[PDB]
């Protein structure tokens, strides 16, 4: 099916398919509402489209306000800043064992962000993919994987 | 292989524009859609003293350009000043932006300003007290459906010490009519004219030899002139290469020039 019919059809089905609860892996988190198959769209992390040299004055601007940084990297030029304007997208916690796998789309010339399945996902699963965050020098992780990092980083 | 240039004159060079920047070659004018980016021309001055021009087509008032120069290691993206290596002026009031900061040391800026541009700096001596040097890199690629070629450029300085390169400087002219010097204080390193676009922004860059009021100075030359002298300099950087690598031995006269 066509990636800009797949995107129309995922936003909307997005606000029936997936929800937030207090999540056993960290406070809340999405959890799956109906059973999601491989590779299909789960969600996409929507917010605000700004160009890469932009992304330290508006962090350092958080830094300033004590308000988190909600910013997902579209590629060396774009990111999905949803600090302050974003989805439920902004509650997918992570896992060393993801269901889940970020890919970016191009949908008439712009770039979306989109979690997919990586495996068929059923109702009730919190879901969380690979933020592939750089080693820092500490993350601890809590995802229960038996793979799990002990670190994001 | 060469560094042959697609460009008939000294242009705005599209290896270094943003792929937010676009062209129109009816007047060689930039234009943008989104914030502020920033082109360079082909050319780099490397020493003695010279000019150029900016012509304005479009100025709204949610349009606002900055035109002036620029060092390697500037991002393209960023509103050209929004760096060290970088210092323009803001086309809403004549104002000197360098490092991000505005300063008032000048003149007024007007909608339909063809603005001169002089710029003088030292000998490459004064410049290096040393050896300058020229080792390129040449690396071959066929991108997509065309041959190009990479090169390694400089990294990011974290010069924070002030060594103005000895009696360069920059002027300002409105018209030819002298709006007056910018900057003194002139960092090391090559520098090229550049143009930073706020959203739609119509500026060009323009030569010498169809020049409005023109400098009637000896010793300054023109865009096209510093163009065909640094193509010239790069063809014999490929032929010093090509020497090297295939044959023993090299030997240059008289150091001096």
């Amino acid at each position: 099916l066509p990636m800009p019919m797949r995107f129309r059809h995922l936003k909307k089905t997005s606000k029936e398919a997936v929800g937030v609860y207090r999540s056993p892996i960290h406070g809340r988190g999405l959890f799956c509402k109906r059973n999601i198959d491989a590779g299909e769209m789960v969600i996409e992390y929507a917010g605000i489209v700004i160009r890469s040299i932009l992304t330290d004055k508006r962090e350092k601007y958080y830094d300033s306000k004590g308000i988190g940084c909600y910013m997902f990297r579209i590629d060396d030029s774009e990111v999905v800043d949803a600090t302050m304007h974003g989805n439920a997208a902004r509650f997918i916690n992570h896992s060393c064992e993801p269901n889940c796998y970020s890919r970016v789309i191009n949908i008439d010339g712009q770039k979306h962000i989109v979690i997919f399945a990586m495996r068929k996902i059923y109702r009730g699963e919190e879901l969380t993919y690979d933020y592939k965050f750089p080693i820092e020098d500490k993350l601890p992780c809590n995802c229960g994987a038996k793979k799990c990092r002990k670190f994001l980083n | 292989l060469y560094r042959a240039c697609l460009y008939e004159r000294v242009l705005l060079a599209l290896h270094d524009r943003a792929p937010q920047l676009k062209i129109s070659d009816d007047r060689l004018t930039v234009v943008g859609e989104k914030g502020y980016s920033m082109v360079r021309a082909s050319h780099g001055v490397r020493k003695g003293a010279w000019y150029f021009e900016i012509t304005v087509d479009e100025m709204p008032p949610d349009t606002a350009a900055r035109l002036g120069w620029s060092q390697p290691l500037g991002n393209l993206q960023a509103p050209l000043g929004y760096d060290k290596f970088s210092y323009s002026w803001r086309s809403k009031k004549g104002t000197k932006f360098h490092q991000s900061i505005g300063k008032h040391y000048s003149s007024g800026y007007g909608q339909g300003d063809v603005l001169g541009f002089y710029i003088n700096l030292p000998e490459d001596t004064e410049t290096a007290k040393s050896l300058p040097d020229t080792y390129k890199d040449k690396a071959l690629i066929k991108f997509k459906s065309y041959l190009y070629f990479e090169e390694k450029d400089f990294v990011d300085k974290a010069e924070k010490s002030l060594k103005q390169t000895p009696h360069s400087e920059i002027i300002f002219y409105k018209n030819g009519v002298n709006q007056g010097v910018a900057y003194k204080d002139i960092f090391e390193g090559v520098y090229f004219p550049a143009i930073s676009l706020y959203k739609s922004c119509t500026v060009s860059i323009n030569f010498g030899p169809c020049f409005k009021y023109p400098p009637k100075d000896l010793t300054y030359r023109p865009m096209s002139d510093m163009g065909w002298g640094a193509v010239v300099e790069h063809t014999l950087a490929d032929v010093l290469y090509h020497v090297e690598t295939e044959v023993d031995g090299r030997r240059s006269p008289p150091w001096e020039p």
